[PDB]
This record gives structure tokens, C-alpha cells and sequence, in this order.
RNA sequence: GGAAAUAUGUCUGAAAGAGUUACUUUGAUAGAGUAAAUAAUAGGAGCUUAAACCCCCUUAUUUCCA
């Protein structure tokens, strides 16, 4: 089981984070949503109980996070799991010849600074978090998962930016956890395809229905509780490590 | 004698006849019992292979048996035996064995019995005194080189006055000197210390001097024969070495480093040669100093083995200082007392000054006769 | 005690001037009954402590010189070292070892045997078996960083043997770990009679070309007091193939020991085995045995 | 839980698949064993107990996979998962120049036939068995999975039929769950790393030794519990599909 | 440049292997046709000219593999590359469920005989005579080129038997490249995706047009010249090894 | 051949970018050197001729990319090819646990810029540029090149930041690709492996020796001649596209 | 046979250098830091010690002996 186990999930007040929050909470973990103060999160954290505290913070701001850090170690004394679902995603054409209009290199800048760069700061600032564990009985003294679309591997048109910053999750997966194997820190990804959230829900419905409809099988939009109980195996499982999981379906994202 | 009565069984048990000869029946003939006894045997080497395996009697070859000579160990006696041969074709008959022979004094072939079989009037060359040749001297010359030198030690060791040459002896010999040179230098150098150890010695060395073999075996031209003979004098029955009197001839060192190089002999008498000359000509006796020998007694504490001590003995033979040489005798090297640690219990650590300090001390302790206790040594060393 | 009173009379006689006093080497001379043999023994004592003490005065030398490049760098404040622009961390030790341990393991599965035969115990004294252990050490260094390096195999080896011990002394916990073969079986059973060749300085044989289809075995021995034909004997007695190496044939090798040490035969081998000529592989023996190369 | 599960297990008497056996016989779930008949899997199945039965058979052999998927259906009547854990492991360079040894057809022959042609073989056949299933209210009606090798990205020297089989499964764990989505059957891969089982005793003790310590993180062999509870975490979770999972414990191959 | 080069090339008779055969015979280099007997092969080999060679042999069968490299170590002396682009394909669903059709397992068989085992026996018979000639500069005996497909990444539906083949090419490329590093061979992989050729023309013409608007650019399918210039580009250079090249043209395989 | 062809190579003043312009202009090409004021690129641009003009700009600044764009379609009329070999590289732990240091954000946000966004800026920009230009007759603008690394898919301990910007390029790579599949340029990514460049020449000798070690074969430093030789295959081949070639010598980056 | 020569077990060499092995996740001099082995030079003796040397015996190779 994973009871006593203290997660901070970043993003959490929405979408899968807030589907992970949610399992793992009802499993008997401690949650700690991390996330933007205008998000709602509050809410979902009242809701959730005792074991969830809001901590509102920005992923790209150095301070907010290491003062969400605090906050959780103040709350609960520790943390051993660590889940980066926060990002957000831009549509725009790298350069469009009949409109003549070229991608703006500041949505490019915001994108990689949020889905990329906050990744990276929350995932060194847990790390040095987390480096206080005890070892348990395998020496693991913690857990990272990270969130990064199957764009980074078979990206649409538009999804430059979103595409940029998930491969750069994805090459960074590997390092990190070879940086962390001696603390004892497990760094783990998962690449999901199509899921039925906010982000998704923000483009057009009909093209939505279309992708849910395109997907091999199962042929719906992937539920985020399923991606919660993948977060949930990967922490049990105590052997996967510096690898990346398509929760995606079987599709393969056409042209 | 028993060894002899063995070896005759184990002979005539091989059935091939058996003799003494050369030196060995020289010395029976001359009523001495020899010094060295030498067999000569009709049996083919093959023959003496097959009689010692037959009789068990340990073998030992001593590489001598490409001309057939063997040793056999009766009763714990070793037994020398050659096969008969000419000049290697072995021969069963006395005779031309003997005809093969050099000189006639070792060409007769005594009987176990006691009866000798000389075919060239050996014996009576013996009795006489006299050296003769087997069969004729100049081919036997020609045979051999080295023998040239074989008939000088004889002559020496034999004949009882010098100068009993025979004149054709000397011609042939000073014809041949020629092929002297070619002979190993082994053969040569051994000849030359017996024939030096011998009689007639001073004689024996002029007249190979006027045979000019010194060329031919790198002997210098010119030698201090005066000095020889004084030399040869005063150590007349004090057991001279050869390489005393080499060095009386010699008159520079380097000249017997090379003769040294040319025989090769012992490096012992190397430096036996290297020092005598060099003495000779700087270290003499102090007639001054209440010791004659005390110049002598310091030098040998100079140097550092009991090598040395003898080496100065043998140059006070060489000065046949023949008192000084007994006081030598009967005179110990006396101990140096005083060791490197009573210099550093007085207070030295550095090695050098130690050594230094050690060697000022042994001047000291020479000066004061070696009367100087090792606490008077200490009361000279100076704290430093 | 007695021996401490000894050694005050060696230090007050200064002959091997001993210094410090220690319990192991006490014991030592307790059990060490010939002083005559035991002066030497002393001698190199008093040299190892001498040289702890000189050992000392250089760690202050070099932590003065250490402390000198540190407050060098301190005045030169030049900064904007490469710009930081580097590629990888300063970890190269742990990467050469890695990467040395990956090509002992694949050699390890698909490597050529060549074989030490621990069998020399009874033929070897204190200091032969330390030597013996030292060479053991240096040419398994030597194979590991190799680019193409043997299999090597520790045969006949006793599991409590000296020499057994002595290594595992020296290896401390690195013993379990090294990426070599060590079994109590002699390399007659692991191996066909037909492919093993046990070289040694006697054997009338000559080799001449390395052969890769065959398992080399080398006598791990260290003889001070000449005993010629051991090696020989053994192979004899096993019926096994012998050969020599070509010192004659290539060096002008006129009077010399024969015999090599156990590092200059793994790199002569391993040379051999890189496709090199004689004259690179014999280019490691020592160079006071040989004059020169012949032609 | 699993509990009602049928599983068909290939090579289920030893290793990875004895203990994915016993963790879903003791979650509740029933399994048949598809093992060698001299595999000596009968008495793994008398171990386990009655919701377990060896039934004799080699993959290869057409005939003999089809008579054990008749007796799974005779005993339970169902067929909802298949996990291909059977094959061998053959080392050999590929051609030794210094030795003059080229690579052996018959070596690389059977390890393709047991490897790859055995695991698409079974594949085929529980086809068949899972599409008689009445579909799930989800859809699915049952679950492939497969065991592969690190091997198939990265295979070290001397490993040439084993990647090639193993890359074999790899590619064609896709088009495979494309083929049976329709029918709503779910295909995944797994690729495990080192694990200890009978399959590393070819190698010597020191070199198996070394490769454990030479995994990041946790540094030991895996545990075969932890494939069991990936293939378990694989079998819930109705998202997953056509995906190969690299348990592996994030060691990378060298040379 | 390629001048005084020997290259086997396997299916040379048509296809891909013809046309590079053509531009490296163009470009001095020498050829030798290895493809069925009854593929019209000799034909070919006589237009080419006097430097290209026609060997009938089977790369499955041992033999005949001996016996054409024997053919062309005489004719030559050297074999400086190889090129294994012989293979087949056949489009077959692993279940069809409405028609109840499972696919035979002697397709697969075939398939993988074909490809995965002929182009491994090709490399194994091969790498002997590369290994006979001497180091050239760099220490390069021989350069050996695969033809894997896309489908072995992302496969369609029915093409399991020609993934699973593909995808073991592509598996086994790297363990080679290592095996024959020492050696000094390198070995890489060409993975083409739609290329107009006799394999294509026999699929419908509707299934031709589509599939050459389907690649983004260019929207066409790649004349074989195209592989043969990426060939002649990999021979050149001396430090592309252990590598799959995706000749593609950015098109991704329908699901 | 590429003669008449005008080429903007980013970092051009040093490393591969020096080497991939002294091919271009060897075989008659113009080439613009986009490196630092303060690079040194001036001097390069005279020695190789009137063909090769120096342009001082910042990738990362999108003013002085447009400035020296322009300044090149003055000079030559026409941008043809792009390559991107400019960057830059940073080496840090995540973590460091004994010492308690933690990577710095600056870093991974100043690596990041310079390396990803500055390659995507030089992407847009260009292909407006090449978008002004004709079709040819396949309809082929132009062609973009970026220079990856193998860390990108296996970096070593202390490369987060490093990995995390080349796995950025690509994963960009395709999706930018099938943007600009309507204008016709291809997108291509090179990731060189090892490379006798002053990133690595200026490591002591022993490293430097160590790391030519490594590579399986050739046991070299890659020559930046071949790596400008492979972009030059890559711009006379009118079909790769969307694909990431890695120029690595079979090397697998160590742990 | 008796002489006459040499022998450095990591290499140079007479004390010192280049070497060797085990650990330190090395922040750019790790170009380091803790440790291990290190026997007046074939093996044993006298003479001694500062270094030593010098000689006795034993062993391994070598050129010379009616
Ligand atoms: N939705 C999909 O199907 C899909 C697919 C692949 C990947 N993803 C990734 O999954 C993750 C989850 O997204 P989602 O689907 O739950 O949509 P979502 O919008 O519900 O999740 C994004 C969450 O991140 C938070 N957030 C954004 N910027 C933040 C910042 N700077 N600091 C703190 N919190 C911040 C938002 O408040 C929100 O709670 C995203 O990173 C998305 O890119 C989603
Ligand atoms: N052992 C590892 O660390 C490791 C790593 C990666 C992949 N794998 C793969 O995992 C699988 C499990 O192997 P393992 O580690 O349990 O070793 P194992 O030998 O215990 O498992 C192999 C099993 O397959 C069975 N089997 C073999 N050939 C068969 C045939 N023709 N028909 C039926 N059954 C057959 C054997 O009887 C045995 O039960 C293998 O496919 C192996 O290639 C193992
Ligand atoms: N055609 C495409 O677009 C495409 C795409 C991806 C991959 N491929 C692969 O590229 C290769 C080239 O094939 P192609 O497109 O030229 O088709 P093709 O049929 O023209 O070429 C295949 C060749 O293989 C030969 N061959 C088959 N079996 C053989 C055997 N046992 N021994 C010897 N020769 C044998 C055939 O005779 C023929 O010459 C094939 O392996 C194919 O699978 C082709
Ligand atoms: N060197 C390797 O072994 C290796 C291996 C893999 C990848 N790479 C990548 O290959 C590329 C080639 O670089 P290199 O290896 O020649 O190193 P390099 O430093 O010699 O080349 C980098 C060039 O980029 C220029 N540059 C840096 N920042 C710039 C900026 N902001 N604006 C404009 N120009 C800028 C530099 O002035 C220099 O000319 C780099 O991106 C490098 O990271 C290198
Ligand atoms: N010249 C040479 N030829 C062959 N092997 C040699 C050699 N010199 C040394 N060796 C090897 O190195 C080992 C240590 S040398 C010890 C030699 C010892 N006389 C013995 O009986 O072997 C030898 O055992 C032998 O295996
Ligand atoms: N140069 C030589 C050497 C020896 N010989 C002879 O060979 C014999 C062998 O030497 P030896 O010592 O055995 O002689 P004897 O002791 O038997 O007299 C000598 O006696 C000489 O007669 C010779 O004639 N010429």
C-alpha cells in the first residue's frame, strides 16, 4: 500500500494532477497541491480533507517553490513523492505562408519556461527536499514522476513549443536519475496521449471528438483516473526507473 | 701396494695388460715411491667400458678419454689409466706407445712385477742423469712445442748441475721457438712455474732468455737478470713463487698486466706481479725507524685483508730481508681498538667525520707503536 | 622484552640503527632466530621508518606547494574559467574503471584463458611469496587495462593457501569483485589436454607465433635460489605442451637470466595477441639483460 | 483485484513467469502454466494450489499450444490474460576473427523459434480464446502481454539472436495491437533488465555481480515480484497498450 | 569516392538493391547481384556491365550464401560492403474475428526466414571475407548496410510478421556493430518508408496515390535513386555506425 | 552538388560550424558565419573567401538574427540551406547530497536559452526567409539542419540541463518538420557523438585519449570533416526529413 | 678440470626518479588526498659501518685443459 507516504503534486487543482491528488489521497497518502493562487485549488483541497493542503505557488519562480516546500515539510515533516503535472500548452504554427505570420518567439519562451523549466527547478528543489529522508529498506528515499505529452515523440502541426519542451523532459528524464541514484531518488515519466481535461477541452470540441474517436483502443479519451493509478504503480513498483510510459492508447498521433 | 694388487685383478681380469708409466716410473726406478702414479693399457676404450661396467668399480671421466684416459675408484683409491696409443690410434704394444713417448726418462713401461720394459734406454738415461729423446729429438720437437718446456722442468728437476745441455737439444730448440708462440698460454704458464720452482732456476731462466722464447711468449725483451739472480738468492730455499722471480725480470707493471692477458692466468698473480713492482721500487725498510719492519707492519694495516699480509711477506722474500721476513712472521697485525661508535658516543654523527676521525686515529695509533689504548684514542679524538 | 634490550644494543652498535619499536616486528624477532640473517631485516626496518618520516616531510612539502596553487588561484581571480562551458563532469576515474570493468566482464564471457598456476607454493619463501603476490597484482592491472584483455584464470590455487591469503590481504574487499577466474581445480581439468601450453624458460620448444586458439599457462613462481626445470617438471609430469619464448632469436641476448617477470610476460602476450611483431612485444624486456635487437 | 482472472502463462515453471503465477494465484485471479513437459512445472501447479494447473506444451509446436489452450478452456472456461514469459538466451559473437568462429545459423534459428516466432505464435492462438469472450462493460475482452530484453534497444557484444529476437517482439507489439483493437484485446511489452533467475546462471557469478552493481538505482538484480506487479499494475489498468515498459532499473548497456 | 569498391548486394535484381547497384556501378565501384535464380537477376547484371556480377543464391540457404560470396572473392578478390536489401512482404491480420481467420503461422515463419534470418546469414557469411582484407586507413574492412522499414516502429494494421522481422533487423543492428567493431566493420541501418518499386505497384493504385499524398514532404513516393544516394552517403562517410536511418520522408504510419 | 547554394550557419566561427562551412565553400557554395561579435568568426569568413561573409548576431536575440538574415539575403539574394551548430554546454549535478549543493536555475535557464530557443528563433526566422524564396522542381525551398547530441537520448550524470535542451531540438525536430511540409523545407537533425572540436580538445590528453577509447569504432574522435560531410548528404538528398541521424561511431554514452 | 667472468624479479639506476594496488561522485591543479607493497643489486656468511666497500661459501650462465 502507499498509506503515510507524503506526495506533492504539482498542478493539482485541475486535471490530472488533480485526478492523482484524489487517488492517492483516497489510498491514505498525504497530497500537497501545488499550484497557481487564481486556480481554484483551494477548493479542491478543502474538499479532499485533512490530508491535502493547498500551497499556492509557481512552478518558474524559485521562491514560490521553495516557500510551497516549507510549507508542505512544515505540515506533514516530509516528502517522498513528487508528481510534475503542471504545464499548459500553445497552439501556433511555426510559420504560416499564406498568412505570412511567424510563430512569436515570447509564446515559445512562456511554454518552455512553465512545461520545462518549472519542471526542472521543482524537480532539483524536492530533490534537495527529499535528500533528508531516511533510506527505507531499499534505500529508496524518494520519488519523482513527471508529466510530458506523446507530442515529444510524434508531434502535430502547432505543437512546436509543447513538442520543444516535452522532448526536453524526456532527455532530461535519464540524467536526472542518474544524477539521483546514489541520494536513492527514483525519476520516472509518463506520456500521456489524450485525456479528457480542461487543457484538451480548451481546442475545439469537434476535433476532440475526432482524436477520442482515432484512438485504436480503447477508443475514448483517456480517463485521468487511469493515469492516477499508473502514478500509483509506479510509485509501488520499486525497480522502474529513468524510463518513459506512453499512457497513450495506441495512437499514434497523425500528421 | 693393495690399490696397486687390485688394480692388477681387475686387469687381469680384463685380461689386457696393464703398465705404469711416465712419472710414476720414474720415481720407482729412482727408489722413491711416486708422488703421482700413471697407467698405460693395451685395452681400447670400448674394452675399458665394457671391464667397468663388468666390475662395478665407480667411473670417472674426466674428459680425458679422448685419448683414453679414465679414473676408476678402487677400495676408495682413484686409479688413472690411459689406453696405449700412437701418434688418437690406440695401440696394444708397448713398444710403439713408448716410441710415441716424448722422453726416453718415461717411455719404459714397468711390470706390475716390478721388472721395467725400456725399448729406448730410458733407464739408463735415468741413472745417468742424462736427457734423451724418444727416437729423434728434433721430430719430437716438431711433434709438440709446449715439450720444449716439458725438457726444461725435467732438466731442472733432474739433472743434478746446470748447463748439462746437449747442444743439438738447444739448436733444435732455438729453431722451433717459432712455433712456442702458437701453444696455449694454460701449458705454457704452468710449465713456466714449475720450471721457476725448480733447480738450476737462475741458469734454466738464462738460457731460455738466450733461446729468445720470451717473444714468443711475451716474456719482455730485456729483464733485470742481475736483479733476478740476487732475487733468486736470497729466497734460495724460502719457497719462492714463480711470479716473485717473473716480477724480479719484469721491470714495469704494465708489461705483466699484458703477459698477464697473454697466458691469463689467475688475477691473484695479477696483483702479485702489480705490487711487487710497484714496492720493490717504493716500499723498502726503514732502517732509520728503530723497526726495519715497521714501514712494512703500517702498510699492511693500510690495506684490508690478511691477503695483503701475505703479499707483504712475499715481498720481503722478494728483498730477502730473511730476518725481517721471520719478525713478519712471528709479528700479528695488532687490532685497531677504538670502532666508529666510541667516536659517536664522543659525540660524532656524521659519518664522513667518522671515517676521518677512524683514519687519523689509526695514523695516531701507528705513531705511538701501537702501544695507544682505545681511552687514549678517545682522549686524542677531538669533540667535534 | 629481551629483544627490546637487543635492539637498544643494535641502536647503541647504530648497525641498521633501528628508531621505533613496534609489536609485530618485535614478534618478529622473537620468532626470527638467525640475527645474522635478521640484520637485513633490521636494516630495512629502520629504512621503512626513515622513509614514513621522509614520507611525512614531503606531505608538508606538497601541502605547502598545495597551498601555494591554491592562493596562485586565489591572486589570479581570472574567472570565466571556459566560460563554464564544459561537456562532462570531472569524474574520469570513475568512468575509466566503468568502462574497464565492462571490458573485463565481456572478456570474462568471450575472452581467451591464460592461466597462473598458484602451484609454486612449496618452492618459494616469505619474500619470493610477497614478490610473487606484487607481480600477480601488477600484471592483472596490466590485463585490465588492456583494449582487448585475457580471461585470466587463478588455478591450483588453495583456498586457504598463503598465497591465497597474501591476495586477499592486498585486495581487501576488491578480491570478490575482481573479473577474474579463481578456482581450486587445476587447469587440466578446465581445459583439453590438446589446447593448453605451458611456457616456461626450459622447454626445448621455441614459440613463434601467438596462437589464439590455445590457453597459455604461466608458472606463477618467483625463483631467487636458482631451481631450473620446475616449471618443466610440471608440465612433464601433466603431459602438457611447453615452449619458450624467442629471447635468443631477436635480442642479442648472449649471458643473461633467461627468466622474466610475471608483468613482462602478460605484456609481451598481450602485445602478441594485438597483432604486434616481436620486436614491440620483446621491446618490454628488461633492457640490462639484452643489448640491442638483432637483425 | 484480479479476482476471476484466467491467465495463460508461456514458460510459467521458472522465473519471471513462476512469480508472475504466484502473485495473481494469490490475488485471487486462476492461471494454467504453459511450460516444457520437462520443465518439472507440475510441481509449481501442485505448490499453488487448485487455481493453478500445469498443462505440458512447447510454443513452438502449434498443436501443442493449441492443446493447452483446450485444457485452460476445459478447466475454467475463459481465457482473459496471456503473458508470454518463455525463452532462451544464446551467447555467441557474431563472427571472432582472432579465433576464426563464425556465429552458427542453427544457434540464431533456435533462438528466433523459441524467442520470437514462439511468443507470436501463442499471440495467435489466445487470439482466438480471448475474442470468444463476451466484451467487458469497458470493451476489452482480455490482455497480451509480452516479456523482452534491454537487449532489443541495446544489446551488449555476443548478444546478436537475442536482440534480434527481442526487437522482433518490440516491433511488432504495435501492429499487433492495432490488428486486435477492434476486437478489444489490449497487447503491451515489457523489457526487463537484470533480474535473478535461472536464465543469467550461463553467466559467471563475477560478471553478474558486476552488472548489479553497475544498475543506477536500486543496485542489486531485480526482483522477479517486481515484474509480477508490473504485469499486475499492466492487467488493471485499461488505458495501457501497445507500449513497451523498460523495467530495467534505468541501467543502460555498454559494450 | 567509391572507385575500386566491392559490393555484394543482396536482391539486387530489382528493387532497391538494383538501383544501388546502379549508382555505385555508375560510380565505378564493382557489384555483385545476389537474388533468386529465377529473379531474372543475370539480365541485369549484363546491362550493368562488366563490373557487376550475377550470383544466383538463396540467403536463406548457407550454401548458396558461400558459394556467391567464393563467386565473388574470385571474380574480385574483395568484398568492401555489403548491402542486404533481399526481402519480402506480406500483409496478413494476426485475427480477424468477423471472418474467424487466424493468421498461419507459416507466413510469419516464411517472412521471418526471408528477411530477419537471411539478412543476419548475410551478415555472418559476410563479415569472413570483409574480415580477409587488410585494414585501410582508419582500420576499415568493410561496411554493411541493412534495409529495415518504418513498420518496424510503427507498424500498420495486418503487417505483423513483416514488423516482427523488420524489428529484429533493427534490434540486431547495434549488437553486430559492436561484435564487428574489433573487427573494423561498420553497420547501419536504412529504415525506408513508401518507395516506388515492384513491392509497392502490386497494391492498389488508389493505395499508391494516397499513400504519396499522405508523406508531408515531399508529398511523393521516393524514387529508389534516393536510397541508393543515402547508401553511397553512408559507405563514404567513415564514422556513421550502429545506426537506423529513417529514409521516410517525415511520414508517420496510419494507425 | 550544392554549388550556388547560399547557407546561414549558426556558431559558424568555430567547431563543426567552421568545418560544415569550409565544405560548402570548398564545393562552390556561400555560406554566412552567424556566430558572436566576440567569437572570432570575422577572421574565418576572410580566410575562406568572398564566398563566406561574417554576420555578428546572438541566437538568442531575435533583432540580430533578423539582422544578419537580411544582411545575408543583401550579400547572396537567397537563403537555401540553415544550419544550426551553435550552442552551448553546462555541467552540474542536479544534487549533490554530501556537499548539499544544488543545480543552479540560472544555468539550465541560460543553457536552455542559448541552445533550444535560440535554435527554434533561427528556425522561424529562416524559414520565413526560405518561404520567400521559389519551389525547385521537387518542390524543396530549402533544408534546415540543428545539431543534437546523444545526450539528448543518454546523458551522463550531470548533463540535466545539456540533455534537456538537445531532447528539446528533438523532439521539435518532426513536428516543425510536418509545419513546414505545405512550404516544402525539410527539417533534419544531426546528433553527433564525440568530436575533436574545442569543446573537447581543450580536455587534458589522458581524457582525451580515454574518451577516443570509448567510441566502438572508429576508436577516434569523430573528424568535424565528416559530420560537414553528412550535412552535405543530408542536402543533396531530397527525402530525409523529420529524421535525427545520430553521428555518434556506435557509441552508447556511459552511465 | 683449475682458472676468468658476470647475476638488480616492475624499469632505470644508488639515494632518487619513472612504476604498481585499494578507496575518495574529483566543480576545473584529481596536475590531487588517505592507505598498501618497496629490502647495501643471485642465495647464504666474516669486515664493518655513514655509505659502505673488501673477501669466504653455495647456486645459474659463459671462454679456455696430452
Ligand atoms: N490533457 C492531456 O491529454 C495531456 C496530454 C499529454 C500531456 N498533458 C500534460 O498533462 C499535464 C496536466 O494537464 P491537464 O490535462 O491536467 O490540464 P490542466 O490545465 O487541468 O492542468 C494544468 C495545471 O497546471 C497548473 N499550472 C499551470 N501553470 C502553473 C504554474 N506556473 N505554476 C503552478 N501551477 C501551474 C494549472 O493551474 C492547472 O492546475 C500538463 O502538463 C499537460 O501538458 C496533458
Ligand atoms: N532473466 C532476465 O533477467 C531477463 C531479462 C530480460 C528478459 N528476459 C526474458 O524473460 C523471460 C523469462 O525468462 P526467465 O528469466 O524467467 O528465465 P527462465 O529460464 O526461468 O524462464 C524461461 C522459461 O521458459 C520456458 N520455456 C523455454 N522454452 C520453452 C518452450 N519452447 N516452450 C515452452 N516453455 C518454454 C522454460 O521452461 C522456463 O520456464 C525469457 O523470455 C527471457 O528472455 C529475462
Ligand atoms: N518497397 C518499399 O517501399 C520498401 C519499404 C520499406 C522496406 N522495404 C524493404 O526493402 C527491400 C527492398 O525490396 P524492394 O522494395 O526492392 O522489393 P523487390 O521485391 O523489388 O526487392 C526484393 C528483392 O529480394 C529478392 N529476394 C527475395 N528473397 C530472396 C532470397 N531468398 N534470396 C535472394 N534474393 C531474394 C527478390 O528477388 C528481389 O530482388 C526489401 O527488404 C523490402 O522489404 C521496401
Ligand atoms: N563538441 C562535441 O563533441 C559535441 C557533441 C555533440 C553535440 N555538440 C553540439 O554541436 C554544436 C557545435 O558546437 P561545437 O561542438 O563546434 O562547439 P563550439 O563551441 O566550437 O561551437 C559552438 C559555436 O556556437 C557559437 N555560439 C555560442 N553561443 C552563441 C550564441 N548565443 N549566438 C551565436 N553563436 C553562438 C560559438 O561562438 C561557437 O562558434 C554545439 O551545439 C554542441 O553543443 C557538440
Ligand atoms: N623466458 C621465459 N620463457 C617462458 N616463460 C617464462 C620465461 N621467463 C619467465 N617465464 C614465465 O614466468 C614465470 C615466472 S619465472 C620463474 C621461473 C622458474 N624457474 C620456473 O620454474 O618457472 C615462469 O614460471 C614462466 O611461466
Ligand atoms: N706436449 C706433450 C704433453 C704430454 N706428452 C706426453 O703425454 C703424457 C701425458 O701426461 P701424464 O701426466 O699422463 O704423464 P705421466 O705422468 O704418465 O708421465 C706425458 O707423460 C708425456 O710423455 C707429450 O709427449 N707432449
Amino acid at each position: 500500500s502507499v498509506k503515510g507516504l507524503v506526495a506533492v503534486i504539482t498542478g493539482g487543482a485541475s486535471g490530472l494532477g488533480l485526478a492523482t491528488a484524489e487517488r492517492l489521497v483516497g489510498q491514505g497518502a498525504s497530497a500537497v497541491l501545488l499550484d497557481l493562487p487564481n486556480s481554484g485549488g483551494e477548493a479542491q483541497a478543502k474538499k479532499l480533507g485533512n490530508n491535502c493542503v493547498f500551497a499556492p505557488a509557481d512552478v518558474t519562480s524559485e521562491k514560490d517553490v521553495q516557500t510551497a516546500l516549507a510549507l508542505a515539510k512544515g505540515k506533514f515533516g516530509r516528502v517522498d513523492v513528487a508528481v510534475n503535472c503542471a504545464g499548459i500548452a500553445v497552439a501556433s504554427k511555426t510559420y504560416n505562408l499564406k498568412k505570412g505570420q511567424t510563430h512569436t518567439l515570447e509564446d515559445f519562451q512562456r511554454v518552455l519556461d512553465v512545461n520545462l523549466m518549472g519542471t526542472f527547478n521543482v524537480i532539483r528543489l524536492v530533490a534537495g527536499e527529499m535528500g533528508q529522508n531516511e533510506p527505507d529498506q531499499g534505500g529508496q528515499r524518494g520519488v519523482i514522476i513527471n508529466t510530458a505529452s506523446v507530442a515529444a515523440f510524434e508531434g502535430q502541426v502547432g505543437q512546436a513549443a509543447y513538442s520543444a519542451s516535452k522532448g526536453g523532459i524526456v532527455g532530461m528524464t535519464l540524467p536526472i536519475a542518474r544524477d539521483l541514484a546514489p541520494i536513492g531518488i527514483r525519476v520516472m515519466t509518463i506520456a500521456p496521449g489524450l485525456f479528457g481535461t480542461p487543457l484538451l477541452t480548451s481546442l475545439p470540441e469537434k476535433v476532440c471528438n475526432f482524436l477520442a474517436s482515432q484512438v485504436p483502443f480503447p477508443s475514448r479519451l483517456g480517463d485521468p483516473a487511469e493515469y492516477a493509478h499508473l502514478v500509483q504503480a509506479i510509485i509501488e513498483n520499486p525497480f522502474l526507473n529513468g524510463e518513459v510510459i506512453r499512457l497513450d492508447g495506441a495512437i499514434r498521433m497523425q500528421p | 701396494t693393495e690399490g696397486l694388487k687390485s688394480l692388477t685383478e681387475l686387469f687381469v681380469k680384463e685380461n689386457h695388460e696393464l703398465r705404469i708409466a711416465g712419472g710414476a716410473v720414474r720415481d720407482l726406478l729412482n727408489g722413491v715411491k711416486p708422488q703421482d702414479i700413471d697407467f698405460a693399457t693395451t685395452a681400447t676404450p670400448t674394452q675399458m667400458k665394457e671391464m667397468f661396467q663388468s666390475a662395478g668399480i665407480r667411473m670417472i671421466n674426466n674428459r680425458g678419454e679422448k685419448h683414453g684416459t679414465i679414473t676408476a675408484r678402487l677400495h676408495e683409491e682413484n686409479f688413472e689409466i690411459t689406453t696405449l696409443r700412437i701418434d688418437v690410434e690406440f695401440t696394444t704394444d708397448w713398444q710403439k706407445d713408448a716410441e710415441r713417448r716424448d722422453l726416453t726418462i718415461n717411455s719404459m713401461f714397468l711390470g706390475f712385477d716390478g721388472t721395467l720394459f725400456d725399448y729406448f734406454n730410458g733407464y739408463e738415461d735415468l741413472k745417468n742423469k742424462k736427457v734423451r729423446f724418444v727416437g729423434h729429438a728434433k721430430q719430437r720437437i716438431q711433434e709438440d712445442y709446449l715439450r720444449i718446456l716439458r725438457y726444461f722442468r725435467f732438466y731442472g728437476r733432474i739433472v743434478d748441475k746446470p748447463g748439462d745441455h746437449d747442444p743439438e737439444t738447444l739448436e733444435a730448440i732455438a729453431e722451433n721457438a717459432k712455433g712456442l708462440a702458437g701453444i696455449s698460454g694454460e701449458r705454457i704458464w704452468v710449465e713456466l712455474k714449475k720450471i721457476l720452482v725448480g733447480n738450476h732456476v737462475n741458469h734454466l731462466i738464462h738460457l731460455i732468455y738466450d733461446l729468445d722464447v720470451a717473444p714468443y711468449i711475451g716474456l719482455p725483451a730485456n729483464a733485470s737478470l742481475e736483479e733476478f739472480d740476487k732475487v733468486s738468492k736470497n729466497v734460495d730455499g724460502f719457497s719462492p713463487k714463480p711470479v716473485t722471480l717473473l716480477a724480479s725480470l719484469f721491470k714495469v707493471q704494465d708489461d705483466v698486466t699484458k703477459l698477464d692477458l697473454r697466458l691469463k692466468i689467475a688475477k691473484e698473480e695479477k696483483n702479485l706481479g702489480l705490487f711487487i713492482v710497484k714496492n720493490r721500487k717504493d716500499l723498502i725498510k726503514a732502517t732509520d725507524s728503530s723497526d726495519p719492519l715497521k714501514p712494512y707492519q703500517d702498510f699492511i694495516i693500510d690495506s684490508r685483508e690478511p691477503d695483503a699480509t701475505t703479499r707483504v711477506c712475499e715481498l720481503l722474500k722478494y728483498q730477502g730481508e730473511h730476518c725481517l721476513l721471520k719478525e713478519m712472521q712471528q709479528w700479528s697485525i695488532p687490532p685497531f681498538p677504538v670502532s666508529g661508535h666510541d667516536i659517536r658516543k664522543v659525540g660524532i654523527s656524521s659519518g664522513k667525520e667518522i671515517g676521518a676521525l677512524l683514519q687519523q686515529l689509526r695514523e695516531q695509533w701507528k705513531k705511538s707503536g701501537y702501544q695507544m689504548e682505545k681511552d687514549e684514542l678517545l682522549s686524542y679524538i677531538k669533540k667535534t | 622484552a629481551a629483544t627490546r634490550e637487543f635492539i637498544e644494543m643494535w641502536r647503541l652498535l647504530g648497525r641498521e640503527v633501528p628508531e621505533h619499536i613496534t609489536e609485530e616486528e618485535l614478534k618478529t624477532l622473537m620468532e626470527c632466530v638467525s640475527n645474522t640473517a635478521k640484520k637485513k631485516y633490521l636494516k630495512y626496518l629502520y629504512t621503512k621508518e626513515k622513509v614514513k618520516k621522509a614520507r611525512q616531510i614531503k606531505k608538508e612539502m606538497k601541502a605547502a606547494a598545495r597551498e601555494e596553487a591554491k592562493n596562485i588561484k586565489l591572486l589570479e581571480t581570472t574567472e570565466e574559467d571556459k566560460q563554464k562551458n564544459f561537456l562532462f563532469l570531472r569524474l574520469w576515474d570513475r568512468n575509466m574503471d566503468i568502462a574497464m570493468g565492462w571490458k573485463g566482464a565481456q572478456a570474462m564471457q568471450f575472452g581467451q584463458p591464460l592461466v597462473f598456476d598458484m602451484a609454486y607454493e612449496n618452492y618459494m619463501k616469505r619474500k619470493e611469496l610477497q614478490n610473487t603476490v606484487s607481480q600477480l597484482l601488477e600484471s592483472e592491472g596490466w590485463n585490465r587495462r588492456n583494449v582487448d584483455p585475457f580471461h585470466i584464470y587463478f588455478c591450483n590455487l588453495k583456498i586457504d593457501g598463503a598465497l591465497h591469503r597474501e591476495l586477499v590481504k592486498r585486495y581487501q574487499e576488491k578480491w570478490d569483485k575482481l573479473l577474474l577466474t579463481s578456482t581450486e581445480k587445476s587447469h587440466v581439468d578446465l581445459f583439453p589436454k590438446d589446447s593448453i601450453i605451458y611456457l616456461t624458460a626450459d622447454s626445448p620448444n621455441v614459440m613463434t607465433t601467438f596462437r589464439h586458439d590455445k590457453v597459455y599457462v604461466i608458472g606463477s613462481f618467483v625463483d631467487k635460489s636458482m631451481q631450473p626445470g620446475t616449471s618443466l617438471a610440471k608440465a612433464k609430469r601433466l603431459n602438457l605442451a611447453t615452449e619458450c619464448l624467442p629471447l635468443d632469436k631477436y635480442l642479442q641476448w648472449e649471458i643473461g637470466n633467461k627468466n622474466l617477470t610475471l608483468d613482462q610476460m602478460i605484456r609481451i602476450l598481450l602485445c602478441l595477441k594485438n597483432n604486434g611483431n616481436w620486436q614491440e612485444a620483446l621491446q618490454f624486456v628488461p633492457k640490462r639483460k639484452h643489448t640491442g635487437f638483432l637483425e
